[PDB]
């Protein structure tokens, strides 16, 4: 039926929107993290100096794409309320 | 017209804003907009003065053929004069079965039977009507509330990512649901959409 | 006997009165009927309306309870409606916790609760699944379900009779919903304690690599695509698993207590 | 049934207006004026039709008064 | 003493006779009848009003404890 | 006349909810409110501050348009009805400028006023939320701002509300937001 | 009937909320759930509306019977006054009812200071008499319960230090096995016996 | 809608007001007023304008009361 | 306190019951009914009884007023 | 009575619960009850209906010996009435006077031996009365911020870096607070202030 | 005695909620005391109650003096005079206004001086400043809950929250200052020109 | 304008109100005026309408700050 | 201030209840009541009486709801 429907479709694009930015930001972590190990420095700050870099960037290029899910899905979803 | 009219006319316009609060489509509409309102977490704005206020004008659209059908339409026996005055209120009972759920009045029946022994009444077929009604409005606002949920949801999870457990996502989504609603077409939508089901 | 009608007016309004009792509790239980949904001019004739349905007597003749005191008898009245209450919202307050618990493993409660809250101030994964199965339960027509109990009750039990709630069944109401609630999200939380474990080894051969954010960022999605596996077959439970139905009223509630 | 509202209605209406009619019909005839037997008959029937449908107007008020109390909030 | 001071004293509307009354109903009868009826027709008045109150506050009350 | 006074007496009575709905306090109420939200603030101004100092600008605004109906003989067949619609066209021709024709549905023209009221309501509220959100946008960047800077420092523990609030102060009161916004509202009208 | 009877009919029902709050049990019996709640880890679970719901039904169970007995008191027909003392007295016999409740918990020593204060047994010493005793009585029968959670905890940090696993956060971990031992132990019935076998 | 309201109103206050002068105007003929044939009507106009002037005004306060209890609380 | 209040209580119980039957009895009795003297009393005795009642029902009314704003905040 | 007496019977017995709030002892043990339970880090316990009740209580034991005095003194030309009304405050005034700070009274009254005036002591007491409140408080968190730094210490001898404390010490703020029997401590002891 | 000068005499006293609210100091009041509970941390302790309650009286004193200049003023029979009769009484107040609202708000509103321009021209005077007392306020605290965090983080307690520990040192900090005594005072010696 | 609108409305009527009544006692008060019907007639219209000006003008200035309660209370 | 409420206070209850025994004794004396003149007198005192104490209840009330609104 059309809830169980419009239901899943919420989580679905969850996991898409913020897929790439959750991504982009774990393999950024990763190299920080192997670097360290490779030599004798310990520091807190350079993790988060790269990271920021990366999650504000691949918003900023996507943020285009963002408006044209929302703005289908939420017409969608009003036709089917009152239809 | 008699005296006893009047008191039957003065009678009913004492009693009249109950009925119009629950036999007319007035209570959807006052529902929708405060699920919208929630939606957008604004509990404060805008304030039900306003609100209850466009809700009354759209329903005088929706009711009014029901209400002038009935005064241009108002003996030898009490037969004859209680049968009549029946006949002018079937217009209105075609309109609350037309929209109360089958179910109901067929239960709202039933239990009005069984005290008594052991084409329904207005008494219960008046408590059908407003249990449907609302039960239709929470759908409503379900569909409405359903595309602001994923702003929550993945503002949330990007915070995250920096590690910002602090932060407080309301303080940061509260903007971005007010866009979407002002690029979409917003309570235009609703408010033609919800006419077009009585028109 | 002129005076007859004018009598069986008043009958009328005082026996609304008691419903008013036990169905107001209920309106305040349930999530699509209280004052945050539901109110001002409609919600005190609606409730009306509802009380003189159920109401199992002859609607025009004397109230039984004229001789009893009232004020015994209303606080008596009061906990019949809210003990009704618990039982209907049963399926939403399952599907509601069974969200908070998720928003915690996932994301942040704060460590110390010092806040207190984290996420959103009611998280929202447990007002979205809160809402998602109400409005399912409506759909497969539930809302006679409440009403049908309403009128057994009054059957089964009334005012003057004394019903009473059962002790025995009472306390061990909050381990039943507490039990239904963890089964149910065992499925996604199991694999979040395990993801942490694959990393938490990995601290022993990349030790400088920091253990906390790299499951931080990670859990938001292993719980999310987890779920939507699940979302299907999680509707069924709220049907007919966890729904309450008049068969109970047999065994919760005891008259003349 | 609430439907007895239109039964108990209907029939003091229509009882009502004959007795109107008929106090206005026993002062057009010439000798319903001006006997004194036939006046004195018509002093009882206009008290009567007074005290009637003042008492209907008064019980109704209260009968109202106690719904708009219950309903009001 | 002055007057049979007893338990009397101690109730708000005598509900026992309230309710031998209402058994007593199955046109006017004036003015002795006309007279009694004043009585039962206006006790019956302010209990119902009292009734309608004592539910809004005793709900209410079990609301006020759930809120916090 | 008698029945002259009727429409007058229930036209005052009904006054303030139009005020609520048809007039342009609606746009004004919402406004001053997101403010006090985008700030942070929670019990301060009171509600009955901005709620009086709202109105008082509503009616700079709306003066012109109650005068002429004033000194224009209002009222005490066919002759009677034109004569009192000639009037109200001083409103009329107000909401039109604001209601859209899509929805006034719902350029020489003479539609009902029953039909601009709804219409011309939501229009107004359409236009509050756009207000209010650019003004959340100078202060949401403050907030994140010295949340990075902490983290920098490790503090990840210390809660920024306990330093963003006087930031956010000091910023309003440098552009003197209330002029600007009080200033810029009687220009959209004038 | 007598008017000064009807208006205190009216005071009754507008104090009942925070008499309820004070001169009942239902102070003690909210209040040990919360506190439970909160050593668990996780917050509104159980809802607080769960937790204020069954609090205020178990309760009723002690408190009812009372009220019910000094309204059936007060009914008996047979009785006649001759004075204002009197008729003083005779209301004083039906408080007796709750004060012997009430007398039973409270401390002889909190009651006799306030009973002299008083001046310059009454119900006005025995209700705060009674708040701070019933209050106190919470924090004791709790601190025995949080003892098991607590060895939990640093028996887990100690196994992870044990693999080596440095600057893992011991909570993920942790909260959702305090859930499992009480849950699974039915904990929640363990505890409303313990409560209600108290006083019934 | 409105448009329609303003022909009911705009009616109902001409048939008023030359009510109101049709009675004056029969205050000053000699001939009607020192008649008791041409009283006798007069009592009858003079009393049906009180009575629709005083419902006029009573079910229109009743509508504007109902609308007040939707929007005020 | 608690002592104190049970002798307001009781005190007032007594009087209104005593003087609601001093009013009945005049009433009754055709000597007291139809003497001016015993009627000029009589609206004395009516007046001062509804006075000191509505005196008592604000004062309580606001006691149980001050109690709300406090605790409850 | 009298027409205008009633007036101004009316008129104080509606403004009560503000001259409570502000002039009477009610605002010092209102406060000290939240402070001892957020020095504990309760959030919810015990709700607020329960410790106004309590300071609402207290507070009448203290306040009645005064309106008791009162009212048999109005039970027992312009320039006569004024005075004799005037000596039925006193027994109030000297009550604020005790307490209230005596330069904050010259400072008010000159915004307005002399009497002090009660405008002038209303302010000066309501101020006066909250300093006192948070002293106390002050007071009541330093055995606990004692007890917390002293477990953090344990913690980091066992190396448990990242074993946030505040599970352990929660309990253990409990256990001190009830064996010290503090609920009964601050109510005698506060209660004596005012003996 | 006249009716019209009653009903403009009763319907005053009517409004005067909402004058005291938007045409009087009381704004100024009542939101520094507010702030000052936000700075410390506390969250529902003093009540409102009192606070709304002590900033009015305080703010009574302040006002006094310009009612009783009206209350031995009458506040004579022609509209030309009878105008400026009144409109002197006014002019009382009118030099209140115009000394605490700033000039080019004022001259905005009297092209759309006139009272109905001055009352929302003062009133988003009196605010501005408010908050510009409430930033001074949180700048004594603020360095207090840096400084905990600062040596926390030396003894190695990562994530020990600070404030189970600061919030006391707040509470000692004021009360050494004796805040409510210079605050009080402060507020006033702007009015009262003492 | 606004601002005088006050004192034009207020001062304006006034005094027409205030000279209506003093000449309404004086007429009263002359043996030619309360003794002659036709002085007796004009009498009865103009008391009856003092009583309904100032009926309708104390009326709608209660409406007037009505609203202004409605719209700051709520 | 409290030193002018209790001189506005006291004037008010003072000049009250002299106005009202003044009537009272105009009542009982029968060479009063019983002359046209002396009642014409008689009707005036008692109107002045009802709408000078009607009003100070009136601006009492509303100077008490001023204040009760601010604090809430």
């Amino acid at each position: 039926d059309d809830l169980v429907f419009a239901g899943n479709k919420a989580l679905y694009l969850v996991l898409i929107l913020s897929g790439w930015p959750t991504i982009v930001a774990t393999i950024i972590g990763l190299l920080v993290g192997l670097f360290q190990t490779v030599t004798q420095l310990q520091e807190q700050t350079l993790p988060f100096g790269i990271k920021l870099l990366g999650v504000c960037l691949c918003l900023f290029l996507l943020s285009g794409w963002y408006g044209e899910v929302l703005l289908s899905y939420g017409r969608q979803v009003i036709f089917l309320a009152l239809a | 017209g008699n005296d006893i009219s009047l008191i039957a006319l003065l009678a009913f316009s004492t009693l009249l804003p109950f009925i119009i609060a629950s036999g007319t489509c007035f209570v959807k509409f006052s529902i929708v907009f405060v699920m919208v309102r929630n939606a957008l977490g604004l509990q404060q704005i805008p304030s039900n003065m306003t609100l209850n206020g466009v809700a009354l004008l759209l329903s005088m659209f929706v009711m009014w053929p029901i209400m002038h059908d009935a005064y241009v339409y108002f003996f030898n026996d009490i037969s004859s004069l209680s049968k009549h005055v029946d006949e002018g209120l079937d217009g209105y009972r075609d309109y609350l079965i037309k929209y109360s759920d089958r179910e109901l009045v067929q239960f709202f029946e039933n239990a009005q039977l069984k005290r008594q022994y052991g084409k329904p009444s207005i008494f219960a077929l008046l408590p059908a009507y407003a249990l449907s009604e609302i039960k239709s409005a929470f759908k409503i606002g379900f569909y409405l509330y359903l595309p602001f949920v994923v702003v929550d949801l993945v503002v949330s999870s990007v915070l995250l990512a920096l590690g910002m457990m602090m932060m407080s996502p309301v303080t940061i989504s509260t903007p971005i649901k007010l866009v979407l609603f002002v690029a979409l077409d917003g309570w235009t939508l609703l408010s033609k959409g919800l006419i077009l089901q009585y028109m | 006997m002129f005076y007859a009608l004018y009598f069986e007016i008043h009958h009328l309004v005082a026996s609304a009165a008691l419903g008013f009792a036990r169905v107001a509790p209920i309106f305040f239980f349930l999530p699509f009927l209280n004052s945050g949904v539901l109110s001002g001019a409609p919600r005190n004739a609606i409730i009306i309306l509802v009380a003189l349905g159920v109401w199992p007597h002859a609607l025009n003749e004397a109230p039984p309870f004229l001789s009893v005191a009232m004020i015994p008898l209303v606080l008596q009245e009061a906990a019949v409606g809210v003990m009704l209450g618990c039982l209907l919202s049963w399926p939403f307050w399952v599907m509601h916790a069974l969200g908070c618990i998720i928003d915690n493993q996932r994301g942040a409660t704060l460590s110390s609760s010092i806040d207190p809250a984290n996420g959103i101030d009611t998280s929202e994964m447990a007002n979205f699944l809160n809402m998602f199965a109400a409005v399912v339960y409506l759909q497969n027509g539930g809302l006679v379900t409440m009403v049908d109990v309403l009128n057994k009750s009054y059957q089964l039990c009334d005012p003057m009779n004394e019903c009473t709630p059962s002790l025995p069944p009472l306390l061990t109401f909050i381990n039943q919903v507490a039990q239904n609630a963890l089964v149910l999200a065992s499925p996604v939380v199991l694999v979040l304690l395990l993801s942490e474990v694959f990393l938490g080894l990995l601290s022993r051969f990349a030790p400088q690599m920091n253990a906390f954010a790299i499951s931080l960022t990670v859990k938001s999605g292993i719980a999310v695509l987890i779920m939507l596996l699940y979302f299907s077959p999680v509707l069924p439970d709220n049907v007919l698993r966890l729904s309450f139905q008049a068969t109970g009223l047999s065994s919760w509630f005891y008259e003349r207590g | 049934l609430d439907d007895r509202l239109l039964q108990a209605f209907s029939g003091s209406a229509i009882a009502t207006a004959v007795d109107k009619q008929t106090i206005t019909n026993r002062i057009e005839d010439p000798n319903l004026v001006t006997d004194p037997k036939e006046l004195a008959i018509s002093q009882e029937m206009i008290s009567d039709y007074n005290l009637y449908v003042s008492m209907v107007s008064t019980l109704t008020r209260k009968g109202v008064g106690a719904v708009e109390t219950l309903l009001r909030s």
